[PDB]
């Protein structure tokens, strides 16, 4: 499965 | 072998406003297996390698959501980027992520990878320690402040150690051979050159995977000139290695070929 | 980064005998590109085109192809247009390469 990102750039 | 999983996430905006395009591709063992793209009428994750077709709708459901969440995440983080670098809108901008992990022969996790490029240049990357960020340039530091503050490095460190490894195990189960190789097919061609000279081009055809070493001689590669490995179009690959020789002096040269799918190293010389 | 083009054929080329022409473009950025293929300076209506994909050096590559048949005399070129270049670049198919 894919990674889920957290805090934005 | 050195088994790996990677997801290549891309966000593009072009002039003409509106919303960035979000492509996301996934690879097991360097072979594309899943794919998402916002351009489509019905933007789903689709299977890319027949062994993925053994996955229930609910898998495709859940990853289509997950991806629709990155389309989101990317839309924003691009807007901040235009901010930081103080750029004038209505131009093309690119944002890229490489995420994924490396597996030992014992299905040991060796290394994890999480990186980002902006305008095709490295922006920020998790170090191998999996605790600190390498950030090239000032705008990348801004981001590094936030992410140390928000424990973002723990959040991914969890994905790479836990769920990456886990789903890699399974994708490998699904792909049993589906490790298949194709041996390379090699001939040696003769194309004469001006002033009592000739060229020795050594072609290797039909092979898979692309890993290939072409060696002709003994043991000199100095004057020789070779080409970028290239897909055939059918699954297989090509490349060639040439060298300049004096006319009629040809016989002493042997072209050596090294591929994983071979019984042993193959060598051949021009036969007119 | 300016792209890298190679025009080549799937199978060893034979005159009169059908084959496929690959124009292979790599190492560019931004991903948005353009590719024409050409028979005698003229446009081939229906070129097949590889989905957007980029390498671990961050740069992109597309692979374009159409069916063709080599002859002694017809010309076969691939034309590439991309932001990193002043004017469109063109590379002709050479059976020896």
């Amino acid at each position: 499965e894919g990674p889920r990102n957290q805090d934005w750039l | 072998g050195p088994h790996s999983m990677r997801y290549f996430e891309t966000a593009v905006s072009r002039p003409g406003l509106e919303e960035p395009r979000y492509i996301s591709v996934g690879y097991v063992d360097n072979k594309e297996f899943v794919r998402f793209d916002s351009d489509a009428e019905n933007p789903r994750y689709e299977p890319r390698a027949p062994w993925m077709e053994q996955e229930g709708p609910e898998y495709w459901e859940r990853e289509t959501q997950k991806a629709k969440g990155q389309e989101q995440w990317f839309r924003v983080s691009l807007r901040n980027l235009l901010g930081y670098y103080n750029q004038s809108a209505g131009g093309s901008h690119t944002l890229q992520q490489m995420s994924g992990c490396d597996l030992g022969s014992d299905w040991r996790l060796l290394r994890g990878y999480l990186q980002f490029a902006y305008e095709g240049r490295d922006y920020i990357a998790l170090n191998e320690d999996l605790k600190t960020w390498t950030a090239a340039d000032m705008a990348a530091q801004i981001t590094r402040r936030k992410w140390e503050q928000s424990g973002a490095a723990e959040h991914y460190k969890a994905f790479l150690e836990g769920e990456c490894v886990e789903w890699l195990h399974r994708y490998l189960k699904n792909g049993n051979a589906t490790l298949r190789t194709d041996s390379p097919k090699a001939h040696v061609t003769h194309h004469p050159r001006s002033k009592g000279e000739v060229t020795l081009r050594c072609w290797a055809l039909g092979f898979y995977p692309a890993d290939i070493t072409l060696t002709w001689q003994e043991e000199l590669t100095q004057d020789m000139e070779l080409v970028e490995t290239r897909p055939a179009g059918d699954g297989t690959f090509q490349k060639w290695a040439s060298v300049v020789v004096p006319l009629g002096k040809e016989q002493n040269y042997t072209c050596r070929v090294y591929h994983e799918g071979l019984p042993e190293p193959l060598t051949l010389r021009w036969e007119p | 980064k300016t792209p890298q083009i190679q025009v080549y054929s799937r199978h060893p080329p034979e005159n009169g005998k059908p084959n496929i022409l690959n124009c292979y473009v790599t190492q560019f950025h931004p991903p948005h590109i353009e590719i024409q293929m050409l028979k005698n300076g003229k446009k081939i209506p229906k070129v097949e085109m590889s989905d957007m994909s980029f390498s671990k050096d961050w740069s992109f590559y597309i692979l374009a192809h159409t069916e063709f048949t080599p002859t002694e005399t017809d010309t076969y070129a691939c034309r590439v247009k991309h932001d990193s270049m002043a004017e469109p670049k063109t590379v002709y198919w050479d059976r020896d390469m």
